[PDB]
């Protein structure tokens, strides 16, 4: 009632406030005097030219070499990057599919979409073909992220307004995050695998502990829809990309909004972000057919990825930062360095 | 009933209830990190394509 | 004179000033417009037609049979300035009819599959030939263009150039006796793919306005370019085929013994020959000029 | 230069790779029709005659029908609407007898206006199914169309209500030169609606195959 | 589970025109590149012949090339062995090894039952140096084993596995690539090495290790295997 509304109201008030006062200058002031990365060298190393459909997810293997991908023609393509040869294919039950992960051992492999079912694959049998290992429901909306935890555990983000850890083994929720008010529609885990951070659509990030399951802090000031959503590799920051062709960077500690990428030139959203390793660029996927890569101090366009006919769908970057890998909405990946 | 209004209010006040770092110092060790593992970054520095798995 | 029993086939040709007269100027202005036509043609097909589709991959191939054929015109251009003379010996002589003949048996049959491909595309819409992969159009193009180069390798095997009188002569289509597969199979090019250019026509005119389709305007001005298509096709195609066959008629009738009655006949076939080539700017305008995209 | 085993791999990558473009033949001769409605405006009548996402396989005269109802989705629309851009045709279906609903029209010319006026949907052709039509005689006997229609000068009469409807959903539509809009009065009747079906989804295919000639 | 039995056993008089059968029941034997290798009774085993996966892709052993033929029936799961032309040497057990060839698979991981044939009367030379060890329960000896040809490829892998053929059954994979281990198989074996060196190391050896132990090449066809080393006791 009134006083609830205005005890929220005073709440967020002192919470703006007390983020004004953590505030006392932009790092552009203090990133200002290190040398700009300048023109960066992008080339088309491998082009995977399997797909015969839209392509909307993929991940890489912790073994750098080994990347999963998912199209809407109802297979899962999992390729060796260096020989661009398919190590495996697994046909889909529904050719609905948004979200994809590769586990960390490489055992398994993860797939989702508009079916509301995250289906986990084991990909090491001893009868010599992928079987669907295990079927997760429970979401009443469309999946739009899945990512490995470990072999046994599982997060995924759908477009339920809710996030939710699961336990592959037994196949039921083991935790509910009930914290966002539209699609949650991308997800990032920490490094060390505790925390988490979702981006739905009601313009907001939000923090997850995902050890018990609750909403320890929430980022806004994007004005859409926010796409895709990326960890810093230090672990105390991420960076989210969202419709409003703007990509945000915020930080773990201060919990303020420090960098706002985008430009006059540039007006589609963004697909998806990810960091490098040592987090100097910051690729991100845009609907203009092209990828852009700044440099995460400089606010600066360090360069230009234009080698798809379609809008990109998907990014993502090794584990050791040798490469990086585009799938657009055409059928084609693509690899550079 | 308002228990919506109740769950709304208990996330703003443990909201409230945290420690926040000044956001200067943050983006110190943040470019300094930055800084200290742009060394081993092939996507940053060319690296050579004598040991460059794509080198084709 | 004349009769100078060119292999033994027991039989005359001729040189004329109107040949020099007349086709000079006209086969320039095909030079030049085959040139830049075919140039943005190929220009587009080859850095701008990203799609390739089977339908885009024949029509890429009518488009390189046509280039070639006007850039075989500058040869036989000079050949007429000097009234039925050859003046670059033997080899690109034989080079010179072994790419015309075949080239425009190329077009002919490019012609006639995009023709047949359109009228699956309509009149069978739930067929698998109208979805094939482009693997499949390209290995049935390089498999017509093996028919072509096989059905006229006959005349490269040979010193092409004949004394034409004190001069030299190259034409094969040298009007006489006896009953060779080359005008046959040119008389057989023009027919046989003339009626099918026309069923698949009616039958593609047909199935449109039964279907009701007629409203939408992008679906008359296909029709009119059907139309249009068939209607060059016969225009420039007939005439020399009729000329032919007018030559076979005063043959069988009055024989190769009496050239005088052939004495200009030849010389209009020659004029009508000028139209195959004047198709040639046609079919990047009616095709992938004029049409939607580009 | 490559060893046995590397060998043997780009063997078994070219099996994948004959299997996958194997599959992707098989599934792009079957036709796509997406389906919408309004809860109950009668998209399971319509799809009675042949927790997420469900998918409807049919065949008719050798060619086989894949309908996607999203029914229960009950998310952002313009989150995955984009994931069924290249839909052979939309199959759009509304109850007359929703006039004296709700309002319940309004709700459905605002969806209509939203799907057929969609980037995505640019040049999808929409079938338009307007059922319950027994329903809309007996509801227009006694109920005065003017009670959801207050700009409209005719009489109590089924043909003319019908006709005004139809025209009225149709000129919702702005690209009226790209894309086409099919109705259908069904009812329970017999086949005939499949049949309506077939037709136009051979209309677009043929419009589909006068656009890979370039020559549309 | 995985099940491969082989038939067509027995003696056949020298020069017949016999088969060997291989059914497989317990995995998708579509997928599976089959091998045939023979083992003379006091010999070591031998690769015979190998099919690909698809049949596209078919090799024999010189000594039996064009004497011995091989195929697949994928829908009722039979490997088939056409014999032609048999003499003395033929004589031997038979294993139907199934191996599957992509990034990170382990070939030769299942081994079919055997099946006996008597007969009444450039390629990488694989030595395994001493042939008979004797050794305790609770030691720790280094199998070694070596090549002519450096089986190290430009790739970074050095094509070679080991096997161990325990008394009175199947050859079974111990180690793939010289360095991963394949499943099953305990943590106690351990290999490493370089070019035409290659060692292994059983920590804390016991029982169930006696057996006869095989180095194999795997660089290009055909393969050779060792002399195979014995351990009593
Ligand atoms: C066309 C022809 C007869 C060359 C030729 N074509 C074939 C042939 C064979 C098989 C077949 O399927 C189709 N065609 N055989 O010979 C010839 O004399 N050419 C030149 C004229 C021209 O080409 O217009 C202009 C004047 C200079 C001479």
């Amino acid at each position: 009632l009134d006083q609830l509304r205005q005890e929220a109201e005073q709440l967020k008030n002192q919470i703006r406030d007390a983020r004004k006062a953590c505030a006392d200058a932009t790092l552009s002031q203090i990133t200002n005097n290190i040398d700009p990365v300048g023109r960066i060298q992008m080339r088309t190393r491998r082009t995977l030219r399997g797909h015969l459909a839209k392509i909307y997810a993929m991940h890489w293997g912790t073994d750098s070499r080994l990347l999963v991908s998912a199209s809407q023609d109802g297979k899962l393509i999992i390729w060796d990057s260096y020989t661009t040869n398919k190590v495996h294919a697994i046909p889909l039950r529904s050719s609905w599919v948004m979200t994809c992960a590769y586990a960390p051992s490489g055992n398994y492999v993860a797939c989702g979409g508009l079916d509301n079912i995250c289906s986990i694959y084991n990909l090491k049998t001893r009868e010599g073909n992928v079987r669907v290992s295990r079927e997760l429901a429970g979401h009443t909306g469309y999946l739009s992220c899945c990512r490995f935890l470990d072999d046994n555990q599982i997060v995924t983000s759908s477009g339920d307004t809710t996030c939710a850890l699961w336990d592959i083994e037994t196949g039921q929720q083991t935790t509910t995050f009930t914290g966002h008010t539209g699609d949650v529609m991308s997800l990032s885990l920490a490094p060390d695998t505790r925390l988490f951070v979702s981006g739905a659509c009601d313009a907001s990030a939000k923090l997850w502990d995902v050890r018990e399951g609750m909403c320890r802090q929430t980022f806004t000031g994007h004005e859409s829809d926010i796409n895709a959503i990326c960890f810093f590799p230090n672990g105390n920051a991420f960076a989210t990309g969202s419709d409003d062709a703007t990509c945000r960077l915020f930080d773990l500690r201060a919990d303020q909004e420090l960098m706002t990428y985008s430009h006059d030139n540039i007006i589609c959203g963004i697909t998806s972000v990810s960091f490098s390793k040592s987090g100097r660029l910051l690729l991100a996927g845009y609907d203009d057919f092209n990828c852009n890569v700044w440099d995460a101090l400089k606010a600066d366009r360090a360069g230009v990825l234009a080698g798809h006919d379609n809008r990109v769908s998907c990014l993502g970057v090794t584990d050791d930062g040798m490469a990086v890998a585009t799938g657009s909405w055409d059928s084609f990946l693509k690899i550079w360095n | 009933s308002i228990a919506q209004a109740r769950k709304l209010v208990e996330q703003l006040k443990m909201e409230a209830n945290i420690d926040r770092i000044k956001v200067s110092k943050a983006a110190a060790d943040l470019m300094a990190y930055c800084e200290a593992h742009a060394k081993e970054d092939p996507l940053l520095t060319p690296v050579p394509a004598s040991e460059n798995p794509f080198r084709e | 004179d004349h009769f100078l029993e060119i292999d033994k086939k027991n039989c005359c040709v001729f040189r004329d000033d109107f040949i020099v007269k007349v086709l000079p100027p006209v086969l320039g202005l095909e030079f030049i417009f085959g040139l830049l036509g075919n140039g943005l043609a190929l220009w587009i097909f080859c850095f701008h037609l990203k799609s390739w589709k089977s339908s885009r991959i024949f029509l890429f191939n009518l488009a390189v049979a046509d280039f070639l054929l006007i850039i075989c015109l500058p040869f036989l251009m000079d050949n007429y300035v000097r009234r039925w003379d050859w003046k670059f010996g033997d080899i690109p002589c034989r080079l010179m009819l072994f790419m015309l003949a075949m080239n425009r048996q190329g077009s002919i049959i490019f012609l006639t599959v995009v023709a047949v491909d359109r009228y699956f595309r309509v009149v069978h819409p739930h067929h698998a030939l109208n979805k094939i992969s482009n693997r499949t159009a390209a290995i049935i193009s390089c498999l017509l263009w093996g028919i072509t180069i096989g059905l006229t390798v006959h005349l490269l095997k040979k010193k092409m150039p004949i004394q034409n009188g004190g001069a030299n002569l190259c034409s094969s289509f040298s009007i006489c006796h006896t009953f060779q597969w080359h005008e046959a199979m040119f008389l057989l090019e023009f027919f046989l793919p003339l009626g099918i250019i026309l069923f698949c026509s009616a039958r593609i005119i047909w199935s449109l306005r039964q279907r009701q389709m007629d409203r939408h305007a992008k679906i008359k001005r296909a029709i009119t370019f059907i139309m249009v298509v068939a209607i060059v096709f016969v225009i420039c195609f007939l005439p020399s085929v009729v000329v032919r066959i007018r030559i076979f008629w005063l043959l069988h009738t009055s024989g190769t013994q009496n050239c005088e009655v052939y004495r200009s006949v030849d010389l209009a076939f020659f004029i009508t020959l000028s139209f195959t080539y004047m198709n040639s700017m046609l079919d990047p305008v009616v095709y992938y000029f004029s049409s939607p995209s580009f | 230069t490559l060893s046995a085993e590397d060998k043997a791999a780009v063997e078994r990558s070219k099996m994948i790779d004959r299997n996958l473009r194997e599959d992707g033949e098989k599934a792009a001769r079957e036709v796509k029709l997406l389906l919408l409605g309004a809860g109950e405006s009668g998209k399971s009548t319509i799809v009675k005659q042949m927790t997420g996402i469900v998918e409807t396989h049919f065949t008719f005269k050798d060619l086989h029908f894949k309908m996607f109802d999203v029914g229960a989705q009950r998310s952002e629309r313009k989150k995955w609407i984009h994931c069924f851009e290249g839909v052979t045709a939309i199959i759009f279906c509304v109850a007359l007898s929703d006039y004296d609903l709700v309002n319940r029209m309004h709700e459905s010319m605002k969806l209509f206006d939203s799907i057929c006026n969609n980037k995505w949907f640019t040049d999808t052709s929409i079938i338009l199914f307007l059922n319950k039509k027994d329903l809309f005689e007996e509801k227009i006997k006694k109920s005065p169309l003017t009670i959801c229609y207050p700009e409209y000068a005719g009489s109590n009469t089924y043909e003319e209500a019908a006709a005004y409807i139809q025209c009225q959903f149709e000129d919702l539509n702005k690209r009226k030169d790209t894309k086409e809009i099919y109705t259908h009065f069904t009812c329970s009747t017999d086949t005939k609606n499949v049949q309506f079906v077939f037709d136009a989804v051979t209309d677009v295919i043929i419009k589909n195959n006068l656009k890979d000639c370039g020559l549309f | 589970d995985v099940q491969l039995v082989e038939s067509g056993g027995g003696l056949v008089q020298p020069g017949g025109s016999r088969k060997l059968s291989c059914s497989a029941s317990g995995f998708a034997f579509s997928s599976f590149g089959m091998h045939w290798v023979r083992q003379a009774p006091e010999k070591g085993l031998e690769w015979v012949a190998y099919i690909s996966s698809g049949s596209g892709t078919i090799y024999y052993a010189d000594t039996v090339k064009g004497r011995f033929t091989i195929s697949r029936d994928d829908p009722k799961n039979t490997l088939f062995l056409q014999m032609t032309s048999l003499r003395s040497e033929d004589t031997a057990m038979y294993y139907c090894v199934r191996s599957i060839y992509y990034y990170g698979s382990s070939p030769f991981d299942f081994w079919g039952q055997g099946t006996t044939l008597t007969v009444s009367s450039s390629d990488i030379v694989m030595t395994q140096a001493t042939s008979s060890v004797p050794v305790t329960p609770g030691e720790s000896v280094s199998i070694s084993c070596r090549s002519s040809k450096s089986l190290l490829h430009s790739n970074g892998n050095t094509y070679l596995y080991w096997f161990l053929q325990r008394p009175g059954q199947s050859p079974q994979l111990l180690i793939y690539r010289m360095s991963n281990l394949a499943s099953g198989v305990p943590d106690r074996f351990s290999g490493s090495g370089s070019g035409t060196a290659f060692t292994l190391t059983i920590s804390r050896l016991e029982a169930e290790d006696v057996g006869v132990y095989y180095c194999m090449q795997h660089l290009e066809y055909p393969l050779t295997f060792g002399a195979g080393t014995k351990l009593e006791l």
